[PDB]
């Protein structure tokens, strides 16, 4: 009864401070493109989402410098509306203990963005905690329905190191490093650093040819098997393991070069990682918006019309493809002999 | 009480007519292993504690210089086995308790591998049935799951891929 | 048993036709036009915007009706049927008869080419104040005689509404001193959304039947110092970063213009009547 | 048979007539109308319409009622109106006295859009001046339109044993939706037989799409009042978009 | 009380569930559903759902029926199914044989989007199954699984035909699974969605607006809404069409 009043208080002006300065996106234009394709949350939901981005960005206590609406996770009892942000002042991250692989701090790699979440649009936003690589790997072993409560337990076996807030945060890390992508040629990657730079000599591609996965490129760093966007090779005194020597895809790698899904029964051709999605039935329709659609993470979509491109996730959080099996127990330790 | 040193191993215990008969604390000075326990005819027999070079600690029964009978082994990763031994391996009825995942395996063992019984998790969810044994890595083969959060049981088996194949729908049940 | 022929036509504008190369015509972004008008809350909506874009594609790609450019004029509400009006250019032909107006009682149905307009029936239609009957062959006015039927009166109303309320944002079209035509500017950066709702932002692009590219600021005001164009806004709060803006016509109620970002549009949706007192 | 007219279906079926509402205003109405319906304790509350203003801040008007009873041979609905200029928060829109109704009916032209604006108007001093607030003129125009049109389908409401006008849940449908005799005023009694065909001839227009089953009724006397009746789904609804003025030149237009 | 589910309202209320159809083919549905309803001679014809493909030309599936009668203790609806890839033309979605349905059910993965593709199975000897057979088998597997209406929405008249309840007052507790039943459960039988497997349905009831959303969990993508103030319900499937067989690990 109070959440409806908050979501209506998103609209208009508050009746009788100073607002915060931030940089959002054209969330109404994002809703226009995704309504053009047929994916996303619908056009009235994206307007309330734009006003929730407005409320999160104007709050002076939060101190946000940039907001992007990540998307929506479906849970059993409540949903999750997820907003990705950068803050004006990063929180303190505790140092990881000895023996474990270290953490990517705030503003670097998998913790480059602070994720806020609510259960309704305009409701109370709770900052999700930072993510660790052990949570990413333990989330890779899991396949769970979310419940909508940020304090529910996840699983006993496999041992996940947190509650549902940490599991949602690991899902956001995995989906963000794999499905948020930019049109090809819109950015250029530095050959020294890892940061991007928007080039000025880019031409938009006309209409339906932005439904080709050769025309998109991952704008975020690839999330390795270790649980880090940049693998951590420990200091040696034929030594390093396979997880440390994983030099993955190059920056701004296209969606044509993603690994296909494992082959399902009935067809020996592996399904592609990305499918086209079209706005119009006819090829000859003027001013078409087009985009690609993720098959590994179903619910993740991308869209482009001119210089205006979106990427958005609306899903259950489930990785698909049939490459999940229930986890076996750890092998019981052999004795001292061990032939 | 003939404390005999070796060119170096250090025995400290009683000897009856040259050989070890009684309690004695033999120490391997090459590998670091020690044994404090009983002796028959210069060999390990009866009971005694054995610590190994990989810091595994055995406390239990001995028949002729090999782990037999009932015992308690403690592994270098903190895993604890309690139950029947044969031929120096896990064989019979036993309980293997992990340290990390805190789950445990209770039931029939065969040649160091778990071949039948229950595998209960931390929260009370279990898989009961026939496991892979020593040929596999004690992987589950055929039986039924109970998950306690959903309170659902399902009978099925595992395919060669490793994926669960249930013979029917899940159903509301108890913890077997 | 009801016939389906209107609905067969309206579904025939969708998809590919079941089977000649179609010609290359010039149209505005009509889906963006429907988006701008739905942000401002004027026009015909989004669904009919899709229908209008598809029907204008059917008009434009017709190889037998070789068309230089298609534009949607608007909708004339009538007593018995309505009029969807499309203006075309075809690759006598100067002045108010520069564009040809094709009307249809429903989108996708059979199109009727309106006759060319003469200034005599323009002056004759400026006296009368009638409601359209939705049939192009009907007697118009008895005691003041009108020279044509309702097709001619509809063409005269279209000519007057065109000369009054068909605009474009300022510093977008320049008049060529040689050819006498409107040359679009390539480096036209549009203003903000709320800055579109001023009459200084828009200029005419039609002959007066004010000059050619005269702004909407310099119009004949209504009595009481009332400006002839009122603002319309996409948002009630001025803190929404990206929004739209435009103008309503007070002289011709139903004639709107608008702009969001770099997408601008104009339409007339009305009854054809002018907001002016009728003297007999 | 519907219970209450649905705003999304009204906007969908009447967007062909130009009777459209802004994207923000539609999104805001979807949240604001149930809040004000619960808050004001009204059984019904729908968007009555929108009135165009000079500054652009249009007046969204909603109406609602609890009881609808037969009094003096007419179906009186005790309607409370509400206004907003953003579609988010709804104010009261208080009623207007009878002399002030006669005075505000002489204010022509489109409203200004400032609720704290007073139109000065002079009389003969039986000179006298009177400042009439713009909310009063707004309530006057909404009352004149609502007593003029208020279109429901004929026999869509029934008169119960408690002498109240309740919706006929067994409503079969309009037999001929292309006719004016299938539609009546809301303030006409069930079983009286005062349809829209018994108005002044030439104040209404009906366009019926016989295939899809959707009829649209348009008021000629108040250009801007629209009504739809979809016969396959048995769903009707009405809306007023435009300034609140009356077409006083209707005998010259036909 | 609605007579038939309204496509604008199901796409309005289930839009936040991700069950959205494209802007062009929604208008194409608005023109083409009445055409196929009239030429097929169906009393009701609604959009059943949308099944996603690999080439992006998704199958819009529609469902229609004339009669709805009590056969053998079940509300059997004699439903016909149609498909489309553009929203404008509707082809028949023919029924599949009993032995062919098992072969179709063993075919996993997303559909390809070509109505002429044959999938092959090996059980040695190979079998070729058309993609429309896989589509019809996935559609009626979902339809026998879910088919959600509110309880007491229908009555059984004197001729033993399942007709809608005109005097349906509404679900008293819309937040409960007791308010909702399958379409094939007889009226007055007392079989609701609470008598399914526990945990296969998720209900979210917005207590203020009176809009409840029942989501299937065996078939993720089946969405149902019930608006209590409007007395308006409707459902739609959006997804690849595959059953969640890992359900005991999901919950």
């Amino acid at each position: 009864a109070a959440a409806a009043v908050a979501k209506a208080s998103l609209f208009g002006d508050p009746e009788p401070d100073a607002p915060n300065e931030f940089e959002c996106e054209d969330v109404e234009g994002d809703g226009d493109l995704l309504d053009g394709l047929g994916v996303g949350l619908g056009r009235q939901e994206m307007y309330a989402a734009m006003l929730a981005v407005k409320r999160l960005g104007e709050d002076a206590k939060r101190g946000v410098s940039t907001v992007r609406f990540f998307g929506k996770f479906f849970g059993t009892q409540a949903d999750y509306y997820v907003f990705e942000t950068t803050l004006q002042s990063n929180p303190d991250m505790p140092e990881a203990p000895e023996g474990t692989i270290p953490l990517e701090p705030y503003g670097e790699g998998v913790n480059a963005y602070i994720y806020f979440v609510s259960n309704t649009l305009g409701g109370p936003l709770q900052q999700l905690p930072y993510v660790t690589p052990e949570q990413i790997k333990a989330s890779r072993l899991l396949r769970r329905y979310l419940t909508g409560r940020l304090d529910a337990p996840v699983s006993a076996f496999p041992a996940f190191p947190g509650n549902e807030a940490n599991y949602l945060r690991a899902l956001i890390a995995r989906i963000s490093a794999a499905t948020v992508c930019c049109p090809r040629g819109f950015f250029t990657a530095d050959d020294d650093s890892a940061e991007l730079s928007a080039n000025d000599e880019w031409v938009p591609l006309k209409g339906r040819e932005m439904a080709l996965p050769v025309n998109w490129s991952h704008r975020y760093a690839h999330l390795k098997g270790q649980g880090r966007t940049v693998t951590h090779k420990r200091d040696p005194p034929n030594f390093w393991t396979a997880e440390e020597m994983e030099a993955g895809p190059p920056p701004l790698a296209t969606l044509d070069t993603d690994a296909p899904l494992p082959a399902a029964t009935g067809d020996k051709v592996p399904p592609p990682a990305w499918s086209p999605v079209f706005a119009s039935a006819s090829v000859t329709t003027r001013n078409q918006v087009a985009g690609v659609r993720s098959n590994r993470w179903p619910g993740a979509v991308c869209a482009c019309a001119g210089r205006h491109f979106t990427s958005m996730y609306v899903g259950w959080g489930i990785k698909a493809g049939g490459e999940w099996s229930p986890c076996p127990p750890p092998p019981p330790v052999p004795q001292w002999g061990a032939p | 009480l003939g404390k005999m040193e070796y060119p170096g191993d250090k025995f400290e215990g009683t000897m009856e007519h040259g050989v070890r008969t009684g309690k004695g604390t033999y120490t391997w000075g090459v590998s670091g292993a020690v044994y404090t326990g009983d002796y028959v005819n210069g060999k390990k027999h009866g009971k005694g504690k054995m610590v190994y070079p990989d810091k595994g600690v055995y406390e239990g029964d001995w028949v002729e210089d090999v782990m037999q009978g009932q015992g308690t082994y403690t592994y270098p990763n903190g895993d604890i086995y309690q139950g029947a031994f044969w031929a120096g391996k896990r064989h019979g009825k036993g309980m293997y308790h992990y340290k990390g995942p805190c789950c445990q395996l209770v039931g029939d063992w065969a040649d160091g591998g778990f071949t039948y019984g229950r595998w209960v998790y931390a929260d009370g969810s279990m898989f009961m049935g026939k496991f892979g044994g020593a040929a596999a890595d004690s992987k589950p083969t055929a039986g039924s799951y109970f998950y306690s959060s959903s309170s659902l049981v399902q009978e099925g088996h595992f395919a060669k891929d490793g994926s669960w194949v249930g013979h029917r729908d899940p159903a509301v049940g108890k913890e077997f | 048993a009801p016939d389906a022929t209107q609905t067969q036509a309206a579904v025939s504008i969708f998809g590919d036709p079941e089977l000649d190369p179609p010609n290359e015509f010039e149209a505005e972004n009509m889906l963006g036009a429907a988006a701008v008008l739905d942000c401002l809350g004027v026009g015909l909506g989004r669904e009919l915007g899709v229908n209008i874009a598809l029907a204008a594609k059917r008009i434009g790609e017709d190889p037998k009706l070789a068309v230089r450019s298609v534009r949607f004029f608007g909708k004339f509400l009538g007593l018995y049927s309505d009029y969807f009006v499309f203006e075309v250019a075809f690759k006598p032909g100067k002045g108010a008869n520069k564009f040809t107006y094709l009307v249809c009682s429903s989108l996708g149905g059979p199109l009727t080419r309106l006759p060319d307009v003469t200034p005599a029936q323009v002056k004759a239609s400026r006296r009368i104040k009638k409601l359209l009957t939705g049939r192009l062959t009907s007697h118009v006015s008895t005691y003041p005689a009108f020279p044509g039927n309702e097709a001619n009166y509809l063409r005269a109303l279209i000519a007057r509404i065109s000369a009054a309320t068909v605009v474009a944002p300022s510093d977008l079209f320049s008049l060529n001193d040689e050819t006498g035509e409107l040359e679009r500017a390539e480096d036209w950066e549009p203003p903000a959304g709320r800055e579109m709702a001023a009459p200084t932002a828009w200029v005419h692009v039609r002959p007066h039947l004010p000059d050619l590219l005269a702004a909407l600021e310099e119009d004949a005001q209504l009595p009481g110092e009332q400006a002839a164009w009122t603002p319309i806004y996409s948002s009630a709060s001025e803190a929404v970063k990206t929004q739209a803006g435009g103008l309503r016509s007070l002289v011709w109620p139903g004639a709107v213009c608008g702009g969001r970002g770099s997408e601008w549009t104009c339409v007339y949706v009305g009854w054809g009547v002018k907001n002016a007192p009728f003297v007999p | 048979v519907q219970l209450e007219p649905n705003i999304t279906l009204v906007l969908k079926h009447l967007a062909s007539c130009g009777a459209v509402v802004s994207a923000e205003q539609q999104a805001a109405l979807d949240h604001s109308i149930p809040i004000k319906r619960i808050e004001a304790g009204l059984r019904s509350l729908t968007l009555w319409g929108r009135l165009t203003t000079l500054n652009g801040k249009d007046y969204l008007v909603a109406e609602g009622y609890n009881v609808a009873s037969s009094k003096e041979g007419a179906a009186v609905y005790e309607t409370k109106y509400f206004y907003s200029q953003d579609g988010a928060r709804w104010s009261d829109l208080q009623p207007v006295d009878s002399e002030t109704a006669t005075r505000c009916a002489r204010i022509k032209g489109m409203l200004s859009g400032d609720p704290a604006k007073n139109y000065e108007l002079e009389e003969k001093d039986p000179p006298l001046v009177f400042q009439i607030p713009e909310l009063a003129v707004l309530r006057c125009r909404v009352d004149a339109i609502a007593t003029a049109t208020s279109v429901i389908p004929t026999d869509s409401t029934i008169l119960n044993a408690a002498s109240q006008v309740v919706p006929n849940r067994l409503f079969a449908g309009a037999a001929y939706p292309e006719k004016l005799e299938s539609y009546q005023h809301r303030f006409s009694l069930p079983g009286s037989g005062v349809t829209l065909s018994q108005d002044l001839r030439g104040t209404w227009a009906v366009q019926y799409d016989a295939f899809k089953g959707v009829a649209q009724v348009r008021s000629l006397l108040f250009p801007g009042y629209f009504f739809y009746y979809a016969a396959n789904e048995l769903t009707w609804g009405s809306l007023y978009v435009g300034d609140g003025l009356r077409n006083n030149d209707l005998i010259f237009m036909l």
